[PDB]
């Protein structure tokens, strides 16, 4: 067995975009094991220690003007540049969700019908799933499994709705997503 | 509303190194440290953009030198093993005899070293399985995805066996047709 | 079985390379790392080994990293007293005194030499447009030598006597060097750079990855070249 | 894409 202690070091450069490239924040961070020790926040303008472990580094790096000026302009040469490079296939990537409605396999309490609205294979993750009973939105009884990121640039989610079904009622699952101009709807006819 | 992360790491004594780009949590690419080439997460990205993989190795060398300096500075304080949270799901609702994919989600763990194996009816699978590299997390722990394409049936049962230093015993997450 | 010989379509064409051939020439023109009886002192990644080897020539380095095909190969020679011989590069050479990099080129030192500075001759027959034009021999101080070492020596000779490589382009359109082992096994390396306007020295040298060795007293070498028109 | 160079400690 391998019992040797491990020593880990991570370096991350995060480009945060607001309203496209209008507002950009660059966050450079160093993490020893699970402890972030020093970082460079473009909103601050210089390296700052996050813990005592990183004090020597912030001080040393802030003494190098060439490093400091590159970091201060990186918001443009690094962040905005990379955004322009990947925008067409990342920011603008769109894959329509597959939507289907069927009753849950469980169905606990008798005179009740737990409905399931399955929404999968979509991108981006931003999505709106709502339930309606005869054209009026259902706030109560609605429960979601959450937004699941599949790791292959795809998302999925399950949004349930408990109902006291009455013949003739129409329960609609409506999905709004950037991939479509108008909402997608699937109806359960009770 | 959008975040692009260049994430790298070096780990001793495993001598493991990684360099990757992330977009809103999804990997754009990572560099193969041995072949010294860019590995795009999705085939098409390679036709829409490029990256000089060779140069990433310059960063990994600096990362290693920095790790050793920090290791000594901390008086050789080792990392605390944090066991993974493991979940198994299908990429889409399962339908009998309808092609699907089993996803083994390994999350919130560190250090970035894990052994994952798929088991179909108690026996190890290998056909068509794929996996991603370690993905970054805001808390600085890692995420990872392992995949297994399969054909649903009421007979075939599966298990995702995960080993990690933070786990006293191998963790097996079971899966089988129920719907 | 042995690797199938190359067909015209399988070989790089110098006419399809618009970069500077001088960068290929550089790797074989009196250029090589050579050390005798040394042991690795470090490793960057698990498939590589780092040695303290100085550049007696022009003091350009005192640390050399050689990458191998896999971790097992590295484990194999990690604590061994070995000899090193290979073609090094600097562009894109990275690892944590100057530094230089290379691939393979490792052979155990223990009982791999000839008593009294004796060298083993290895036959090299050169073919130009399918006809033997010149034949010669290269030498090695090893019984079991890397194909890389022999390859380098053959090209160094051909650069000086046949202008195998010149500053810009080559007199030849295609070229491959074939090794024939006494057990019948054969393999070859393309001697021309990949198509395009840039030559990636590191990527090209990576082929020496396997640390392939052959028996110097019985191995035979064939260099097959072609001119664009004939 | 372009990378940010790692700063040496």
């Amino acid at each position: 067995g391998d019992t040797r202690p491990r020593f880990l070091w991570q370096l991350k450069f995060e480009c945060h975009f607001f309203n496209g490239t209008e507002r950009v924040r660059l966050l450079e961070r160093c993490i020893y094991n699970q402890e972030e020790s020093v970082r460079f926040d473009s909103d601050v303008g210089e390296y700052r220690a996050v813990t005592e472990l990183g004090r020597p580094d912030a001080e040393y790096w802030n003494s190098q003007k060439d490093l400091l000026e590159q970091r201060r302009a990186a918001v443009d040469t690094y962040c905005r540049h990379n955004y322009g490079v990947g925008e067409s296939f990342t920011v603008q990537r769109r894959v329509e969700p597959k939507v289907t409605v069927y009753p849950s396999k469980t169905q606990p309490l008798q005179h009740h019908n737990l409905l399931v609205c399955s929404v999968s294979g979509f991108y981006p993750g931003s999505i709106e799933v709502r339930w309606f009973r005869n054209g009026q939105e259902e706030k109560a009884g609605v429960v979601s499994t959450g937004l699941i990121q599949n790791g292959d640039w795809t998302f999925q989610t399950l949004v349930m709705l408990e109902t006291v079904p009455r013949s003739g009622e129409v329960y609609t699952c409506q999905v709004e997503h950037p991939s479509v101009t108008s909402p997608l709807t699937v109806e359960w006819r009770a | 509303e959008h975040v692009i992360i260049q994430a790298e790491f070096y780990l001793n004594p495993d001598q493991s190194g990684e360099f990757m780009f992330d977009f809103d949590g999804d990997e754009i690419f990572h560099v193969d440290m041995a072949k010294k080439e860019t590995v795009w997460r999705l085939e098409e990205f390679g036709r829409f953009a490029s990256f000089e993989a060779q140069g990433a190795l310059a960063n990994i060398a600096v990362d290693k030198a920095n790790l050793e300096i920090m290791t000594k500075r901390s008086n050789y304080t080792p990392i605390t093993n944090v066991p993974p949270e493991v979940t198994v799901l299908t990429n889409s609702p399962v339908e009998l005899r309808e092609p699907n994919v089993l996803i083994c989600f390994i999350d919130k763990f560190t250090p970035p070293v894990v052994n994952v194996t798929w088991l179909r009816n108690g026996k190890p699978v290998t056909t068509g399985v794929s996996e991603t590299v370690f993905l970054p997390r805001e808390d600085h722990l890692f995420r990872k995805f392992h995949y297994l394409p399969f054909l649903p049936s009421t007979e075939d049962v599966y298990d995702c066996r995960v080993e990690h230093w933070g786990l006293d015993e191998p963790l097996l997450k079971h899966w089988e047709f129920d719907a | 079985e042995s690797q199938p010989d190359p067909m015209p379509d399988d070989l790089h064409k110098s006419s399809e390379f618009t970069g500077t051939m001088g960068n290929m020439k550089y790797l074989y023109d009196d250029h090589y790392v050579s050390a005798t009886k040394v042991k690795s002192v470090d490793s960057f990644f698990k498939w590589d080994l780092i040695y303290n080897i100085s550049d007696k020539k022009l003091k350009n380095y005192d640390k050399v990293k050689t990458e191998l095909l896999n971790e097992d190969l590295a484990k194999k020679y990690k604590d061994e007293v070995v000899d090193v011989y290979g073609s090094n590069y600097y562009v894109n050479c990275y690892f944590s005194g100057g530094k230089t990099c290379m691939y393979g080129g490792i052979t155990k030192h223990e009982g791999n030499h000839f008593d009294n500075g004796n060298l083993q001759n290895v036959l090299v027959r050169v073919y130009e447009n399918k006809r033997n034009t010149i034949s010669f021999e290269v030498q090695t101080d090893k019984k079991s030598v890397t194909a890389q070492e022999l390859d380098i020596k053959a090209r160094n000779f051909l650069i000086n006597k046949k202008n195998l490589y010149e500053f810009n382009s080559s007199p030849y359109e295609t070229g491959y060097i074939k090794f024939i082992e006494n057990n019948g096994n054969t393999f070859w390396y393309d001697m021309m750079p990949a198509p395009g306007d840039k030559f990636d020295q590191s990527k090209y040298l990576m082929m020496y990855n396997d640390n392939k060795t052959v028996d110097s007293k019985s191995v035979k070498i064939e260099v097959h070249l072609t001119t664009k028109n004939g | 894409f372009v990378k940010q160079n790692a700063a040496a400690l």
